[PDB]
């Protein structure tokens, strides 16, 4: 292996006003959307589940 | 502390409205459930 | 039992509860005094135009108000401990009765000689006889010999419960798998009430305790007949 | 039994930590890491309070071992005095980032 | 950069005192109301 | 624009995704325990993994790449880890309290003896002793790794770190086998209770610590660590020691004194 | 014979509010003393003491349960 | 831009604001629950049903008031708002983790509400003692959800504790020693430490309770060698510190408020106050069994706990007198906050004295589990902690909002709440002594009088809480912006104007080492 | 203690490697040797329906609700005894 830290320091300091969690490129975006989607979706689902369990099925 | 006069003065009339609206947001939903309490226990 | 508009403690029936009462009286005096002192002083600080906002020295007066409350706590712990040691005192009982909590009633067991046992339920408000106390009556009272040192063993067969008898100064938790001892001793004959003192479910408010303190003789007859 | 291959701070430090490291090599304190030593706080020898605007908040611990700190904005211009002990403080504006 | 100053440092708007009264009303009311409807809900299962 | 050493963090979504993944996990567990369904649990775990991955990727970015970790910022991160570890300790102390309570006053249902009647302890001089040596060994190999890094020796830091990791894994495997070969189960009363829970949690931390070390390994691989600035490694090491020491307490209390 | 038992007296081996062991002890002591006498040809009249004591202290259900277990062959205590 | 600022924040001020909002909402929920309680006990007989639904209410009342109202406000709110500013820090040490501490509470709350929704709820008491809380007497998800709720609330506060300590240690001006930081900053740190130490234990305990309920462990089940009493130890080990954790930040705010409105530049006996707070925090870790006097423990043990608990009165006595000394010779400003503070000083003393009464294991036998306990804790919580939160709120409102409140309306809110809470809780001293047990949906007829008066006071307090909401709106509706604020020389938090900018102390203060 | 060796003039990387290979690892070698010796499948004891073991207050959330997580047929009996 070779030290490529300098390449990464440059990329991440590249003044494009991007927040560190997206400053890595297009991938960051994708990962974040997946994450956020899952979280919110899962959250809805859970709300669903609380609803279901709130009522008796005798 | 010192402060500048109200930018949007709330006249007594407006306040009465505020106060009332406030108490009602508390008192009504409860008053409702509390009223139909009997209708709930055995239904 | 308690009467309407009661302020203090239910009258002392045992010598131990007579002890707690006298102790609570000197303790409460201090509680009043201090709380009223603070209040007065609060008022004292707030009733003057005179001022002194520059720095005030602390190490000199902190000796005063550390040592003072200090001496006071001791004037509460001393009688508190001697009395605590008292309740533990070895005494040698004449009888031994076990009680076991159950959701939601008390079962009793007098097994020194005979194999006597019985459940004890709260008399519903609907089946109370004229003059009988709501929520406080049971069908089977705990008959016991007045003026005798008795040993009560408490436990439970389900969740936690707690056996209490205010007038005699008693409260022992009913813990499943455990056998808690506590001594009873009434200085008088009569009926003595208590209530389950540990959340135990749906009817925790409804499973009281009544004790019937009669003389030895009647106690014996009752034991026999209860067979 | 030995060798290398591990970057040093000098070679890899970047960003703000590099700046601090560099400025620290020159005996400077741009990012207020050290506690400034007090002058005699007289009219003639005031405490030189650096800054990057026309004012900065000063905290005056009048006497050593005081628990209460006196705070006030130090304005560019005439040297001001601590409302408590009266020691003098003078703002000495801008630069830092060349 | 984020808006700074009175009425700007909050997540709810204070532009219109009436829209606000409504806002606050739904907020504080929804909370106060909740236990009651839960109680209600529990009584209605059996 | 700022004249202090501290770090002003770019607004991030992770705290939320994290708080949310917590909600999904706890729910996911309730769903499983009572309404037999892992679906919720599944997602929860997945988001938790993503949150942690991204949240720490960013912290690496902010330090190795952007250089925001000034000494003041690093000093603060030290207090942070030490404090975290302390709480972790107190957590374990809970389980130790439990075990000690149960074994010092055995109840009639066990037979008023410890171990209870019907319980056949693992030999502390067999695999348990081995695990003990493995973790102690990793403590040494991780210390060699540290002193190698501080002397700028890359090859040896890697060597030492690798071994350290291999040992943690080995412990985990040994423990997995021991869990299986165990004549007692978690359902075998207070013994099986205090046992599998305590050692179960410790095992988990072993996995976490190993994971952490694994991360430090790769970051080392990519040259992120300077011979003087390597807090990520410093922490994994502190954590690892905590794990090492907890095991010492377990071995002595549950496997040795408690058999 | 040397009896005239009112109720189990104070045992210096169990002086605290928890009596669980007291009961348990005496219940074990009896059934042990009982198995020795039934075995070596002697009279169970000697184990009387423990029987009275355990009986006085132990909750019927505990006794009932421990007995059901010595029979089922699943009593955890050593007798 | 809204999301980034409010869902993705990394600003200590914003986060404290979020906490303040959560805390206020939760206060409504908890007040509602408190009324449902006093309604049931309003007149004899049953109103809602048996003890199950009743106790599901009493339990939530506690969880909400404690974990969702008092802690989030005092610590996440006044903490995140005031601490950085009081020490001239740009923000918190881990401003991002600080955001997660916040976002855990809603899910935490959500789980709590969800436990009272499913099955029959968890009518177990806030202490969640087994076996009543076990999977048999309390089968179903209910208790399991309450647990997870605690977990989330737990993780949140633990992380929160770390942040506040790191921050208060590492981020002070280079010249400022720990003995140069404001009392409220001290109190926050100490509190953060108790949290750090106590919470993991509670976590271990409730986790054992969870397994017993879903994994067949028997930590608290006698059948397997367990003991219900163990859970109690584990719980109260955390439980006592927790009460102190609920009052320390209050002590902090009180010291600032009394000093401020006394017209003093500093609180009387600073070092004494630091000593006191640290002593308390300490002793609060070795007195938990005072909550178990009736489970029947050795008399030596019960002798120790009686002794130890009583000692806490000494450091605590110091603080009270210091507060009076701060008032001593001041130019008194009879503002609202001052009124709450003066209120607090007195009332809290009372609830503490009674706390001392309960310390006697002798006397506790008869008072344990009665209403005397309820009187004691409501005097220090619903009067102590609550008064302090009020005072802090009226005082620093200008600073947080930029607007001022109508002082007279505020003095009215004080008078109402004052009468309410006393009428509510003072009579409970009688019920306690006369034997009324806790957690009862109905009671014997002799206890009728006091229970009715109590319920009435609880209504005045309701009137008061509604009014407060109104007063808040009023200040937000009128918009009287802030101009000048006195005593800024010794109240650094106010020095950046009301409200200060998003980014404060970008340029550190200047403090001479000398 | 001081152990039974010496170094200390300077505790650096070479020293710690030395310990790793000349103590730590050999320790683990012996303990592995010993372990993979005293092993061997010990005769599973006679089953006894003890009421304090094999507890079941709620079915396990996996399988048929009656087998522990790391259930080993050879040594873990069910509430009703060993399996086929
Ligand atoms: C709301 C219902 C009131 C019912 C009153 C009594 C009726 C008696 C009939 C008829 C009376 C005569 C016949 C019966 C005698 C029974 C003696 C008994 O068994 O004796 C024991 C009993 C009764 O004790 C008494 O001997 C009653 C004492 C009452 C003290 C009241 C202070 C009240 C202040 C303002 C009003 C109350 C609300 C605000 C309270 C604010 C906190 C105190 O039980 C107690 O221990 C109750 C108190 C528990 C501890 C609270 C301690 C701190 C309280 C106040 C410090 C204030 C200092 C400044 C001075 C006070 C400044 C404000
Ligand atoms: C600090 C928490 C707290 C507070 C403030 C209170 C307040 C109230 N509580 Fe209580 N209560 C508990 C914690 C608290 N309580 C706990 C732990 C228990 C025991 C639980 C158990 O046994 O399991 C208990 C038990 C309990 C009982 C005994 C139940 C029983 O034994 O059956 C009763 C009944 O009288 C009661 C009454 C009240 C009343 C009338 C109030 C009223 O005084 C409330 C009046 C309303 C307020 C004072 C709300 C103000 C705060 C806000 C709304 C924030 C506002 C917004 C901003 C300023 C930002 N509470
Ligand atoms: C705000 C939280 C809070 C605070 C700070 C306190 C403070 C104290 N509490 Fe506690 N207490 C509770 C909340 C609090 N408490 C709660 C919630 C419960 C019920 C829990 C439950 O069951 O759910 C309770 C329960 C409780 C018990 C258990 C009773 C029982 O269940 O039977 C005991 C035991 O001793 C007690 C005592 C004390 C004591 C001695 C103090 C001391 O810290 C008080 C010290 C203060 C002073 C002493 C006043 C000032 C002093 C002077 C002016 C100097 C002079 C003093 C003397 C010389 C006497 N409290
Ligand atoms: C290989 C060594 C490492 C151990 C962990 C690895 C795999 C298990 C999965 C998760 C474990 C994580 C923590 C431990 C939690 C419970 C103890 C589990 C320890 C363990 O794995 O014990 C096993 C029981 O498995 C069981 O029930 C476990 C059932 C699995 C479901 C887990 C239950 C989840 C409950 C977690 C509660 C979370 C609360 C934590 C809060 C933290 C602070 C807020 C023992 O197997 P057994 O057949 O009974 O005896 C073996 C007989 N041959
Ligand atoms: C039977 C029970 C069973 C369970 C047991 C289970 C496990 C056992 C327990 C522990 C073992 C585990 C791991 C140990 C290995 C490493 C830990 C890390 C320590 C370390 O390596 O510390 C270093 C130095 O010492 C420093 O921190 C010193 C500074 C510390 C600061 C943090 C503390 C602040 C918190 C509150 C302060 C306390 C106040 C004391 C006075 C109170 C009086 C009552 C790092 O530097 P730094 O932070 O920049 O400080 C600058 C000061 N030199
Ligand atoms: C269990 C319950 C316990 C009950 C509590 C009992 C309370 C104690 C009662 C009395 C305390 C007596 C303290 C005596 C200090 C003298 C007061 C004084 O006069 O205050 C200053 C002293 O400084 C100083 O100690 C600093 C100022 C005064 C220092 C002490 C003031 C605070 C006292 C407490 C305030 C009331 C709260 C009491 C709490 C219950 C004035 O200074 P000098 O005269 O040098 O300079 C002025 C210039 N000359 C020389 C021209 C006059
Ligand atoms: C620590 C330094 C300060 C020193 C002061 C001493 C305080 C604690 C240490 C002492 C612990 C050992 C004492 C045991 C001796 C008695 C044996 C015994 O038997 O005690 C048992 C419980 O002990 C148990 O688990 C005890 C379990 C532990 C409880 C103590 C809690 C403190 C833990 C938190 C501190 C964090 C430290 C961080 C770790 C690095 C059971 O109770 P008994 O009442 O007997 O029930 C029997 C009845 O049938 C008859 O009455
Ligand atoms: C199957 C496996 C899944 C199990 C779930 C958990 C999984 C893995 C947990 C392992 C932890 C991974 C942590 C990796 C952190 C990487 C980021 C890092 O290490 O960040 C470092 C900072 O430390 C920092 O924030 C320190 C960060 C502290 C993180 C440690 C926390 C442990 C987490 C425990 C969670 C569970 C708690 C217990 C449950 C009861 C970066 O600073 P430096 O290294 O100095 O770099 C700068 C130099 O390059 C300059 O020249
Ligand atoms: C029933 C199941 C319950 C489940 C509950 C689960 C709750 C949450 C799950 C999701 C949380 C995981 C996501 C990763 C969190 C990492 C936090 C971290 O690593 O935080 C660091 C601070 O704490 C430090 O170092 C040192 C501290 C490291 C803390 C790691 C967080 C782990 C969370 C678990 C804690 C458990 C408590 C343990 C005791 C029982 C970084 O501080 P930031 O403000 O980010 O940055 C500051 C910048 O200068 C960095 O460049
Ligand atoms: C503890 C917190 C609660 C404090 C006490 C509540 C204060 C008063 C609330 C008033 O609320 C209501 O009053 C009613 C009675 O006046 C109701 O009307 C009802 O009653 C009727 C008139 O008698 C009917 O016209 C309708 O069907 C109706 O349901 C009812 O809806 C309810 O909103
Ligand atoms: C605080 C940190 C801790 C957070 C919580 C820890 C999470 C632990 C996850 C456990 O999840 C699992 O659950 C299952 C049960 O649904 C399994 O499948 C199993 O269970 C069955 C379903 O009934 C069977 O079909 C199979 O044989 C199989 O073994 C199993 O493999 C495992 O992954
Ligand atoms: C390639 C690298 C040398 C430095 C560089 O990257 O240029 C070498 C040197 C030392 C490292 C190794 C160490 O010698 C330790 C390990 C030993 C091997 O048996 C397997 C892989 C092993 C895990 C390592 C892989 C290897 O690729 C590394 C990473
Ligand atoms: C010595 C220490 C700090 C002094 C300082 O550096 O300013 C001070 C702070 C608080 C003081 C303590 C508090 O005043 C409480 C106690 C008061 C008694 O007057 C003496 C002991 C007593 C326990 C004090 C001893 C000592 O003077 C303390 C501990
Ligand atoms: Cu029995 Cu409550
Ligand atoms: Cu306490
Ligand atoms: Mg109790
Ligand atoms: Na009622
Ligand atoms: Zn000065
Ligand atoms: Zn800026
Ligand atoms: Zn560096
Ligand atoms: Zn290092
Ligand atoms: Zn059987
Ligand atoms: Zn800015």
């Amino acid at each position: 292996f070779e030290n490529r830290v300098a390449e990464k320091q440059k990329l991440f300091q590249e003044d494009n006003g991007l927040p560190v969690h997206l400053k890595g490129g297009a991938t960051d975006n994708i990962l974040y959307r997946v994450t956020m989607t899952l979280c919110l979706g899962g959250t809805l689902y859970s709300l669903y589940c609380l609803g279901w369990a709130s009522f008796p099925h005798k | 502390i010192t402060a500048k006069p109200a930018k949007t003065p709330t006249s007594p009339k407006e306040q009465a409205i505020g106060l009332s609206v406030t108490f009602l947001s508390f008192l009504l939903p409860a008053g409702w459930v509390l009223y139909h309490l009997d209708n709930y226990k055995k239904s | 039992m308690a009467y309407p508009m009661q302020l203090g403690f239910q009258d002392a029936t045992s010598p131990i509860m007579e002890e707690l009462l006298h102790f609570h009286d000197h303790t409460l005096m201090i509680v009043f005094l201090i709380s009223s002192l603070v209040l007065y002083i609060i008022s004292l600080m707030l009733t003057t135009k005179l001022t002194h906002t520059s720095t005030m020295d602390a190490q000199e007066v902190e000796t005063i108000w550390t040592i003072l409350p200090a001496i006071i706590l001791i004037l509460i712990a001393l009688p508190s401990l001697r009395i605590l040691y008292m309740m533990d005192e070895i005494n040698n009982p004449s009888l031994t009765v076990k009680t076991m909590g159950h959701q939601w009633y008390w079962s009793y067991e007098y097994t020194d000689y005979e194999d006597l046992s019985f459940d004890s339920y709260m008399i519903p408000t609907s089946e109370l006889k004229p003059g009988e106390l709501r929520l406080l009556e049971v069908d089977n009272r705990v008959v016991l010999p007045m003026e005798m040192t008795i040993r009560m063993l408490v436990s439970s067969e389900d969740v936690l419960h707690s056996w209490a008898v205010p007038s005699l100064g008693l409260k022992t938790d009913a813990i499943p798998g455990r056998l808690n001892q506590t001594t009873l001793m009434s200085s008088r004959p009569g009926l003595y009430y208590g209530q389950c003192s540990e959340i135990c479910g749906s009817n925790h408010s409804f499973m009281p305790i009544v004790l019937e303190l009669v003389p030895l003789k009647y106690f014996e007859k009752w034991s026999a007949s209860m067979l | 039994a030995s060798g290398g291959g591990v970057p040093t701070d000098e070679e890899q430090a970047t960003g703000l930590e590099r700046e601090v490291m560099l400025a620290a090599r020159k005996g400077q304190d741009p990012y207020n890491i050290l506690a400034p030593k007090a002058t005699s706080g007289t009219k003639e020898d005031p405490n030189l309070v650096p800054s990057i605007t026309n004012k900065r908040i000063v905290g005056c611990i009048c006497e050593e071992d005081n628990s209460t700190v006196i705070w006030f904005w130090l304005h560019k211009g005439e040297a001001q005095r601590c409302p408590s002990c009266g020691t003098h403080y003078k703002l000495v504006p801008h630069q830092l980032a060349h | 950069h984020y808006e700074e100053g009175p009425g700007k440092n909050i997540p709810f708007s204070v532009e219109n005192k009436w829209r606000l009264l409504a806002m606050m009303t739904l907020f504080f009311g929804s909370g106060f109301a909740a236990p009651f409807f839960i109680v209600r809900h529990q009584l209605l299962k059996k | 624009h700022q004249t202090h050493a501290y770090h002003m963090v770019n607004p991030s979504p992770w705290p939320l995704t994290g708080a949310l993944s917590a909600l999904l996990m706890t729910s996911g567990l309730t769903m499983w325990f009572h309404f037999n369904s892992m679906t919720l649990l599944m997602i929860g775990l997945t988001t938790n993994m993503l949150t942690m991955y991204q949240w720490w990727r960013d912290v690496i970015r902010e330090s190795t790449f952007q250089g925001h970790h000034t000494p003041a910022v690093q000093k603060g991160l030290r207090y942070g880890m030490i404090l975290f570890i302390i709480s972790e300790v107190l957590f374990f102390t809970g389980f130790f309290w439990a075990f000690y309570h149960s074994s010092l006053a055995p109840t009639p249902e066990l037979g008023g003896c410890w171990p209870p009647t019907g319980i056949h302890p693992l030999n502390p001089l067999e695999v348990p002793l081995l695990n003990t040596s493995v973790l102690l060994a990793s403590g040494v190999s991780i210390t060699w790794a540290h002193h190698s890094l501080m002397e700028g020796d890359r090859k040896h830091m890697l060597q030492a770190l690798f071994i350290t990791i291999t040992l943690g894994v080995y412990f985990t495997l040994l423990q997995a086998s021991e869990y299986y070969e165990a004549p007692f189960t978690i359902s075998d009363g207070v013994y099986g209770s205090t046992f599998f829970v305590a050692t179960g949690f410790h095992g988990l931390h072993v996995i976490i610590g190993s994971t952490f070390l694994i991360v430090c390994f790769f970051r080392q691989l990519k040259f992120h660590f300077t011979s003087n600035h390597h807090f990520g490694f410093e922490a994994a090491a502190w954590y690892w020691h905590f794990v090492d020491v907890v095991w010492l307490f377990l071995y002595v209390s549950i496997y040795w004194w408690g058999s | 014979k040397i009896k005239n038992y009112q109720t189990a007296p104070f045992d210096s081996r169990f002086p605290n509010q928890n009596q669980t062991r007291n009961c348990w002890q005496n219940y074990l002591d009896f059934h042990r003393c009982e198995k020795a006498m039934t075995a070596k040809g002697g009279d169970v009249s000697v184990c009387e003491w423990y029987r009275r004591v355990y009986k006085s202290l132990c909750p019927i259900s505990w006794v009932s349960t421990w007995d059901d277990r010595r029979a089922e062959g699943t009593f955890p205590g050593k007798i | 831009m809204f999301i980034n600022r409010w869902l993705f924040s990394t600003n200590h001020k914003d986060i404290g604001t979020l906490y303040l909002l959560f805390g206020a909402w939760a206060g409504m929920v908890g007040t509602a629950l408190s009324l449902l309680i006093r309604a049931e006990l309003g007149q004899p007989g049953t109103l809602l049903g048996d003890d199950q639904i009743y106790n599901v209410v009493v339990t939530a009342h506690a969880f909400v008031m404690i974990f969702f109202m008092v802690m989030p406000i005092m610590i996440g709110g006044f903490g995140n708002w005031l601490v950085p500013l009081m020490i001239g820090a740009p923000d918190m040490a881990f401003p991002r983790m600080n955001n997660m501490s916040f976002w855990l509470l809603p899910p935490s709350f959500l789980l709590l509400l969800a436990s009272s929704m499913v099955e029959a709820g968890a009518g177990t008491g806030w202490t969640v003692y087994p076996p009543l809380a076990g999977n048999l007497a309390h089968a179903g998800a209910s208790v399991d959800l309450t647990i997870f709720s605690l977990h989330l609330a737990g993780v949140s506060s633990i992380l929160g504790a770390i942040n506040f300590i790191t921050t208060i240690i590492n981020m002070k001006p280079p010249a400022m020693s720990q003995y140069q930081t404001p009392l409220f900053v001290w109190s926050v740190m100490i509190t953060a430490v108790l949290l750090l130490l106590s919470l993991p234990v509670l976590a271990a305990g409730i986790t054992m309770l969870l397994t017993d309920r879903n994994l067949n462990t028997t930590f608290f089940d006698p059948a397997g060698g367990g003991d219900p009493i163990l859970y109690q130890h584990l719980f109260w080990f955390f439980g006592h510190p927790e009460v102190y954790i609920l009052i320390l930040p209050g002590f902090g705010m009180i010291s600032h408020i009394v000093t401020y409105y006394s017209g003093k530049k500093e609180p009387f006996g600073y070092m004494g106050m630091v000593w006191a707070m640290m002593s308390i925090g300490f002793l609060g870790f070795i007195v938990w069994a005072h909550h178990m006097f009736t489970v029947g423990m050795d008399v030596d043990t019960r002798a120790y706990f009686t002794s130890a608990t009583m000692i806490i009165a000494i450091p605590t006595g110091v603080k009270v007198f210091s507060w009076l000394a701060t008032l001593h010779g001041g130019n008194i400003k009879w503002s609202p906050a001052m009124m709450w503070a003066l209120g607090f000083i007195f009332l809290f003393t009372v609830g503490g004295l009674t706390g001392i009464v309960l310390a006697n294991s002798s006397l506790d036998i008869v008072l344990h589990d009665t209403y005397y306990v309820v009187a004691h804790f409501h005097y220090v919580l619903s009067m102590g902690a609550v008064f302090a939160i009020m005072g802090g709120f009226v005082h620093w409102f200008p600073l947080f909002s930029g607007y001022t409140l109508n002082d007279t309306w505020a003095k009215i809110h004080f008078a109402i709440m004052f009468v309410g809470v006393n009428m509510t809780f003072f009579p409970q001293h009688f019920l306690g002594l006369s034997g009324m047990p806790r957690r009862y949906s109905d009671y014997p007829d002799a206890y009728t009088m006091w229970n009715t008066i109590s319920s009435m006071g609880s209504f005045i307090s309701l009137t008061a809480v509604m009014l407060m909401v109104f007063i808040i709106w009023e200040a937000f509706a009128s918009k009287r912006e802030v101009l000048t604020v006195d005593l800024t020389t010794t109240n650094l938090e106010w020095l950046n104007g009301c409200p200060p900018p998003y980014h404060t102390f970008e340029e550190p203060t200047y403090v001479n080492l000398k | 203690a001081s152990a039974a060796k010496g170094d200390h003039g300077g505790t650096g990387a070479r020293t710690w490697r030395f310990l790793t290979f000349g103590l730590a690892l050999p320790s683990v070698a012996l303990c592995t040797l010993n372990s993979w010796l005293h092993s061997g499948h010990r005769e599973r004891p006679a089953f006894i329906p003890y009421h304090h073991l094999r507890i079941r207050t709620k079915p396990f959330s996996w399988g048929d609700g009656n087998h522990t997580f790391f259930h080993n047929p050879r040594v873990n009996p069910l509430p009703t005894g060993y399996e086929k």
